[PDB]
RNA sequence: GUGUGUACGCCGGCAGGCGCGAACCCCAUUCGUGAUGGGGAUCGGGGAUUAUUCCCCAUGAACGAGGAAUUCCCAGUAAGUGCGGGUCAUAAGCUUGCGUUGAUUAAGUCCCUGCCCUUUCACACCGCCCGUCGC
């Protein structure tokens, strides 16, 4: 759009782009304190890299490539619930 | 471990007597398989079918005409029975017989064509090894197919006799006669 | 149609705690109360 | 100031709200 | 599911992958390495599934990309 | 086999600390972050010392003899190092940060200022001891922080500046007539203080720009072992009244009475002290001048600017610069080697492209057309064209003939570029985007967009062209490596599926093998033409979780890997085993001015933490941090980590480079690393070689010297052969030993005076055995490129003079011939 | 690309929804205003009610040439294979692909990956083409057509070969808002031609039936031009437009559909005013 | 491939009636180069369903690979095989989906038949298409 929408940017817009709240949008977490907690142990990666800083704004392009890190206990539970655990892929 | 075709035909003793065709006949230790059925993609790229094992190439080439399209297990059974018949009749490794037949059935010079409405004029040219292998396989398969048609004789038996005659070098086989005639036409108009 | 469209944007990586999901002394007590 | 963390608008923009309201109405009707 | 041939290939792949995973988990890593490299050097389909997609000349434009 | 050692740090000439000239004055010592570089100005060479430190170097103290040096970092850790042999001798820790260190001219004492006090130590001896530094004396003069040190010409007394606006002179030995003396007259902190040539008269300099001259009534010989007065002669102001330009550094040459002064404005002045006559002044940069030094002969002056890390040495009398360098602001760079290996091109986040000469290590051409940072850089088949890609959205080409940006490629659509690749042909240029995930391919001479390759999903990890086949390999995060054949009528495309995300793709120099690094920290080797996997290597345990960068050696037998680890790993490709590891030191220093980092969670950086060692716990107890009312959840914090961005290996095969966070690291071949004989026998010994030379059996002596692998022996052996017998020994040489001699000869031309003698050797060997080597030419590219480079160095510079002399004299004769 | 494509679809549908709402407001204001200005009478239902012009999917029409793919239904007839061959020559740069045992969704993902702009599918009945589907692949609209009077070049002897140059486009008879929408979909299938082109392709609307004609003209002299008809000849009748791609029948909304069982459906037309 | 719209039990060769709540493929058997146990057109008789399709016995026609010519086709493609639906247009004297098995040849030239264009400043390479009729 035009410059009209440019006057709506506030602290809320910046807070919505934080890494923990994106997990909360993506339904990877259901509570903010749980979403924050997942980050520092290192269960969450943005592409190849693992991000431990809760204060981290993720781009729209990078938002497509956020997922559980491999060899994480949470990813085991997701695969177990879906009956799709394959131990060859570790 | 040792890999033997159909569990009984060894590949270590098989040897190729033609230097030109060594790089286009895949029978050796890296290309040794238990069955001629691998579900590979060998037609995806040019020159890639030279990496396909020659038994699988024969099996693919025997799926004709039309009434046999898509029936690969039947062709595998036919090839297995033909190899058994070859071993019973001759007593040697059927893989060596197949290699010798392919070596002998391949033409060395062909003729290129310059053709108009009135007449077609003719020139002699050389043949690449890949086309030699392709044409040898095609001629052997066609000879077996025409021998088995409207006759009381199994297609496996006719294939076995075609391979035996071609490896022998005898003129009783279809492929040898076709190769001789093509080479004679190429020779006559050099 | 509404149910189907929800399936299109379903996230495979979504996670819930409900996904993760007696003792012999208590079990023996129940059987004693039953008899 | 941002809304309460429990609020859905904490993590949803106007685009998501427009689609979620339509989906909620259709499912609630059933 | 599937047909005869697809079922057979799936069974081969499952057996090979299961053995490799068991040796990785409860046996030393070295033997897993030799067994995995043998299975790969024979046929990569035994361990890695490559499904077939649609790629054809029709998608590409006429002529070569260069020259 | 693999015998490489760290040799140079490239891309940085000065970061912080004081500059120094060596004892003879031909070389300058510059601190660069953790490390220390020495520049030989006489021979224009650069050597980075092997030592490294956790923090940046703050002070450098150099011994008068020239053998020893003391390197002190910010935290107070000190290293005693020997300059002659380039080896670390001793480790020490001062209790707190020290501000400066200085050696007495006699060489027996050295003084360190720290806190409010000055401590004097005995000079260390030649031999190693358990306690190399032994304290001698301690002095408690000033009321504030001590800053700067100077010694008299004799070692009787020394002087210290302080932040209490005063300057204190002490006696090194107990003198009855002088215990200590204090001098005032300043209204700001002291920056420097100097002594006269052979007197106790001194000069004091304030931060305000005030010069004070002090004169004594007692000659230096008048000191008596167990009544001295000081008077202020003159006071001078460097600045006019009303402008606040701060003096930041100064130096003074005693014999020539020369003062050099640097100011925060970026200007410097020269003066002749006893009359204070302005010689002249210059402006160097907009940033302040941090350090100033002058050599012993007095001809050269060194200037360092910490703002952009600029180093300059100036020869004042003829008004010419001897050296003038400025490196990239950030250590993050992208590297490429020239095809011969003569030049290295580096790109930075500033958008600046720099060309460095490999022999000298100095940058000599800079291009600034790119606005944003350079993501990728490469050379063409010739060594005279460089191609760069940037976040601007443009791919630019530069030449070394006329030094211009002759070609610019852009997408029809607004996109930014992440990586670049060009063929061996040089006609086709390719780039990838951060967002569109598709490859744009342009023609070189035409400059138009030939094609857009699509099909990848997710970002492109890397692009590489086959050195011999002209096909493009692209890695992506959709777990695929795609092969595109450009000169195909039917547009053939191949796909290689992978278990995990692809990160790096490289080609073997022959072009017959391909390597992929994946997210599961595995390196897979594929045959490209048949699309079959030939090998695999597991790398979880070796790095201590993925390999970001891969590189093939020139011969191809080994592969180099790096990533988020602090190690670079060298693997043998056939055996799939790890050969070697090199480790990388980490810098923990952090800038105090920065306020965009949450310091509370970044406590390990920059010595911020306070660890209590007197609490009875072995490791220590950390003092708790102060609390806050409102949490700060919007500030970035970072952990100490070492990541290797990329690896490149020289085509000559002599050296390789690693682009990392710490900087650009250079590893060079060295014989002292490993003894690598060819075919030894009890008969093979240098005594027999000299005996064979004495018996004039040249061929057998050469052969024995070649089975042995010291260059010194063969260097003596070949020079023993007289001219005319050269072809005799050349014909007798077997085929296996030929390529060994050419490897020796190329190394010989660089450092030998006897130019055409070795060139006579090279002439005969190529004539007799040239036709046979053509069959085995493919395996000899590193040697051929090595020899061609060294011989070309003498060819080009000699030609332009020899041609100039001969033809000009002929023209002079023709004019005189007339009338 | 599952996550990225879903995001772009939602924002596209969001912008499309706002445009429809503001236009519906204009019609209510316009129809209410004209009624009172007439002062004839007030319908009771009117009393109850009272009490980015360029289409979003067609960003890239002018900048780059369209890429068109043509396919058929499974197991095509002999004559259907000829018709698909002729449509390839009509559209410049078009390609025709064999339909084997290809799932419809699998075709769309391959076309999106390789940057194909538009996808055409043709159906047949007893050897004569009867239906045509046009889909704009990046979540663009899908239009469903039925063919009435197909005359192929293969039927007509000794025609020769065509000019195959970029043609000029003629749109005639499209006056309503829907007709403007329909003519846009047909026009963007073609690239930008040259000024001196002599190839002409015509779309003429007559009582909701669109006639396709292909011609080349030669100027023997001023004011007199001779037309020679070339290429296939057929009629088109629209009956549905859907917002999504042809992989999305079960989820996409219907922008417009023909209702033939309406009490006044017989005497009403929608492509003209 | 769920709009309030047959699983199993008994009798009968089958077709069905009576009540109630996958082909292909693979292993083996018989036949046999004979218009043949290939093929099932035509013809006769009988039986079930509510004139209509199906079931049983009998008979066993051309046809042995399809001219002059002509059309189409490059990978999960050609070809073989099965199972569903009928979606506000078309379609059931048919159309359209989905799965299963799965190849030979070819990856480059303008020779034929055509089509689209062109012939006004890095290093290196290269060094001006021709004619006619008008004004
Ligand atoms: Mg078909
Ligand atoms: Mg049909
Ligand atoms: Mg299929
Ligand atoms: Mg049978
Ligand atoms: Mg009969
Ligand atoms: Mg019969
Ligand atoms: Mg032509």
């Amino acid at each position: 759009g035009s410059l009209e929408l440019c006057d709506f940017v506030t602290a809320s817009s910046f807070c919505r782009r934080r890494l923990p709240t994106v997990l909360l949008k993506l339904r990877m977490a259901q509570h903010l304190q749980a979403a924050v907690a997942f980050v520092e142990q290192g269960h969450v990666r943005v592409g190849p890299d693992v991000v431990t800083d809760p204060a981290f704004l993720v781009t729209r392009s990078m938002e497509d490539f956020v997922t559980w890190v491999d060899s994480s206990k949470i990813k085991r539970h997701v695969l177990e619930y879906n009956e799709e655990r394959d131990d060859f892929d570790l | 471990p040792d890999i033997k075709l159909f569990g009984k035909w060894s590949t270590d003793d098989v040897q190729i007597n033609d230097i030109s065709l060594q790089d286009y006949i895949a029978v050796k230790e890296k290309y040794a398989k238990y069955l001629p059925h691998s579900a590979g993609r060998y037609a995806a790229k040019r020159f890639r079918k030279a990496q396909c094992p020659i038994v699988e190439r024969l099996t693919n080439s025997m799926m004709m005409h039309g009434r046999n399209n898509g029936k690969k297990l039947m062709t595998v059974r036919i090839v297995k029975h033909a190899f058994e018949i070859i071993h019973l009749l001759t007593g040697e490794n059927p893989l060596q017989v197949l290699v010798n037949a392919i070596i002998n059935s391949g033409p060395r010079e062909d003729s290129t064509r310059i053709g108009r409405a009135g007449t077609v004029r003719r020139q002699a040219v050389d043949v690449s090894p890949l086309r030699r292998v392709n044409q040898a396989i095609w001629l052997l398969c066609t000879g077996a197919r025409e021998a088995a048609f409207r006759n009381i004789k199994t297609i496996a038996e006719c294939l076995a006799d075609e391979l035996i005659n071609a490896a022998k070098g005898s003129s009783n086989s279809y492929a040898i006669k076709k190769k001789d005639e093509l080479e004679r036409v190429a020779k006559s108009n050099r | 149609k509404a149910l189907r469209k929800k399936a299109l944007e379903k996230n495979p990586d979504e996670f819930y705690y409900k996904m993760t999901r007696v003792t012999p002394e208590q079990l023996k007590l129940m059987r004693t109360q039953d008899v | 100031l941002p809304p309460s963390p429990g609020d859905t608008s904490y993590y949803q923009d106007q685009v998501d709200d427009f689609h979620e309201a339509r989906s909620r109405a259709a499912l609630a009707k059933g | 599911g599937g047909g005869h041939v697809a079922q057979i290939y799936a069974i081969r792949q499952s057996i090979s992958k299961a053995l490799v995973a068991y040796y990785q988990k409860y046996v030393d890593e070295a033997s897993k390495k030799e067994i995995k490299d043998i299975l790969i050097q024979y046929d990569r389909t035994l361990l890695v599934a490559d499904p077939r997609r649609c790629e054809s000349k029709k998608f590409g434009g006429p002529g070569a990309r260069a020259r | 086999k693999f015998a490489y050692r760290f040799s140079n740090l490239l891309g940085t000439v000065y970061r912080r600390g004081n500059l120094n000239f060596t004892c003879d004055g031909n070389s300058v010592i510059s601190p660069v972050g953790n490390r220390v570089t020495v520049f030989d100005l006489k021979n224009n060479k650069s050597d980075t010392l092997p030592l490294a430190t956790r923090y940046n170097v703050k002070c450098v103290g150099l011994s008068p003899d020239g053998r020893l040096a003391i390197i002190v970092d910010e935290g107070g850790d000190a290293l005693l190092v020997s300059l002659v042999c380039r080896s670390v001798l001793h480790h020490f820790h001062f209790k707190g940060s020290v501000h400066s260190v200085s050696f007495s001219p006699d060489g027996r004492k050295f003084v360190v200022t720290k806190g409010n006090i000055a401590q004097m130590y005995h000079a260390p001896g030649k031999k190693r001891e358990f306690n190399a530094f032994v304290l001698d004396k301690t002095y408690f003069g000033p009321y504030d922080e001590t800053t700067c040190i100077d010694w008299t010409d004799d070692s009787r007394c020394f002087v210290v500046g302080s932040k209490d606006m005063s300057t204190w002179v002490f006696g090194a030995e107990r003198w009855d007539n002088l215990i200590y003396y204090a001098l005032g007259g300043h209204k700001d902190a002291i920056v420097a203080c100097f002594f006269e040539s052979n007197s106790l008269d001194l000069y004091s300099l304030s931060q305000d720009g005030v010069l004070c001259m002090w004169q004594c009534d007692t000659p230096p010989e008048g000191l008596r072992l167990k009544k001295v007065k000081y008077s202020r002669l003159a006071k001078y102001f460097f600045n006019k009244e009303g402008d606040f330009n701060n003096l930041t550094a100064a130096a003074f040459h005693k014999k020539s009475h020369l003062l050099v002064t640097g100011f925060a404005s970026g200007i410097f002045h020269l003066h002749e002290l006893p009359e204070f006559n302005l010689i002249h002044s210059l402006s160097i940069s907009d940033q302040s001048i941090a350090s100033v030094a002058i050599n012993s002969s007095g001809d050269w002056i060194a200037f360092g600017c910490s703002g952009l890390g600029q180093l300059l040495v100036w020869e004042w009398q003829s008004e010419s610069y001897v050296l003038k360098q400025q490196g990239h602001f950030n250590s993050m760079v992208a590297l490429a080697y020239s095809p011969d290996g003569q030049y290295i091109v580096t790109g930075g986040d500033d958008g600046k492209v720099k060309v460095w000469n490999t022999l000298s290590g100095f940058c000599f051409v800079t291009f600034t057309e790119h606005s944003s940072g350079v993501t990728g850089v490469t050379f063409t088949a010739t060594g005279y064209v460089v191609v760069t890609s940037s976040m601007d959205g443009t791919v630019r080409a530069f030449d070394l003939h006329r030094y211009r940006n002759f070609r610019t490629f852009t997408s029809p659509r607004p996109t930014q570029f992440s990586c670049v690749a060009v063929d061996a042909s040089g006609e086709i240029v390719s780039a990838g985007a951060q967002d569109s995930f598709e490859i744009f391919v342009w023609s070189m001479q035409t400059g138009r967009l030939l094609d857009v390759l699509s099909g990848h999903e997710g970002p492109i990890s890397g692009l590489c062209f086959n050195p011999m086949k002209s096909v493009l390999a692209s890695a992506s995060w959709d777990k695929t490596v795609r092969l595109w054949d450009m000169f195909d009528s039917w547009r053939t495309k191949e796909t290689l599926a992978l278990t995990s995300d692809a990160l790096a793709v490289t080609f073997r120099p022959d072009g017959a093998e391909l390597a992929v690094a994946t997210l599961n920290s595995q390196i897979t080797f594929w045959d490209p033409e048949n699309a079959v996997q030939t090998g695999s290597i597991e790398g979880r345990h070796d790095l201590k979780k993925a390999f970001t960068a891969l590189c093939y050696s020139a011969d191809g037998h080994s592969i180099l890997a790096g990533g988020m680890s602090k190690f670079v790993c060298i693997y043998h490709v056939r055996e799939q085993i790890l050969m070697k590891r090199f480790e990388i030191s980490c810098n923990l220093s952090l800038d105090a001015m920065e306020e965009f980092l949450n310091r509370r969670k970044m406590t390990e950086f920059g010595n911020l933490a306070l660890i209590d060692q007197d609490a009875g716990q072995e490791d220590g107890v950390a003092i708790p941090l102060p609390g806050v009312r409102k949490g700060d959840m919007s500030s970035r914090h970072f952990k100490p980590e070492i990541r290797v961005t990329s690896l490149r290996f020289s085509p000559t095969g002599r050296c390789w480079a690693a682009t990392t966070t710490e900087g650009l690291l250079i590893y060079s071949l060295d014989t002292r690393v490993l003894f690598d004989p060819f075919e030894l026998d009890t008969s093979v010994t240098p005594g027999r070689v000299r005996e064979a030379l004495r018996q004039q059996d040249f061929t057998r002596a050469i052969l024995m010297a070649l089975r042995l692998n010291e260059s010194k022996l063969v260097q003596e052996a070949l020079e023993a052969v007289p001219r005319g017998e050269i072809e005799v020994v050349t014909s007798s040489l077997p085929e296996l030993y030929v390529e060994k001699v050419l490897e020796f000869l190329a190394s010989s031309f660089e450092v030998s005076r006897h130019l055409e003698f070795y060139l006579l050797w090279t002439h005969k060997l190529l004539m007799l055995h040239g036709q046979k080597l053509k069959s085995r030419a493919g395996t000899l590219l590193p040697v051929i490129q090595f020899l061609q480079k060294s011989i070309q160095r003498h060819l080009d510079d000699l030609s332009k003079l020899c041609s100039w002399n001969h033809y000009n004299m002929q023209y002079a004769l023709a004019v005189s011939k007339q009338r | 690309m599952l996550r990225r494509e879903a995001r772009l679809r939602r924002e596209y549908l969001y912008r499309k929804a706002r445009e429809e709402a503001q236009r519906s407001a204009q019609e209510r204001k316009e129809r209410l205003r004209r009624a009172l200005e007439e002062n004839r009478l007030i319908p009771t239902e009117l009393r109850r009610e009272a009490l980015s012009h360029v289409d979003d999917e067609y960003r890239w029409a002018g900048v780059e040439d369209p890429k068109v793919m043509i396919t058929t239904s499974r197991d095509p007839s002999s004559r259907l294979k000829m018709f698909a061959k002729e449509l390839k020559l009509v559209f410049p740069g078009a390609q025709r692909m064999n339909r084997g045992r290809h799932e419809v969704g699998a075709l769309v993902r391959a076309c999106k990956a390789n940057g194909v702009t538009d996808l055409l599918v043709v159906h047949e009945h007893r050897g004569t083409p009867v239906g045509l589907i046009v889909s704009h692949l990046p979540f663009g609209p899908t239009a469903y057509f039925t063919l009435c009077n197909v005359v192929m070049r293969h039927d007509i002897p000794d025609l020769g070969t065509m000019s195959e140059a970029k043609p000029h486009l003629i749109t005639h008879g499209f006056s309503s808002r829907l007709g403007k929408r329909v003519s846009d979909i047909l026009r963007y299938l073609f690239p930008v031609p040259k000024d001196d082109s002599h190839r002409v392709i015509t779309f003429a609307n007559q009582d909701d039936y669109i006639s396709f004609r292909h011609h080349v003209y030669k100027k023997t002299d001023h004011r007199n031009v001779e037309l020679t008809e070339v290429g296939p000849r057929f009629e088109l009748k629209l009956y549905m437009i859907r917002l999504g791609t042809l992989e999305q029948e079960a989820t996409a909304d219907v922008e417009w559909r023909w209702h033939p069982y309406t009490n006044t459906a017989r005497k009403r037309v929608f492509l003209s005013t």
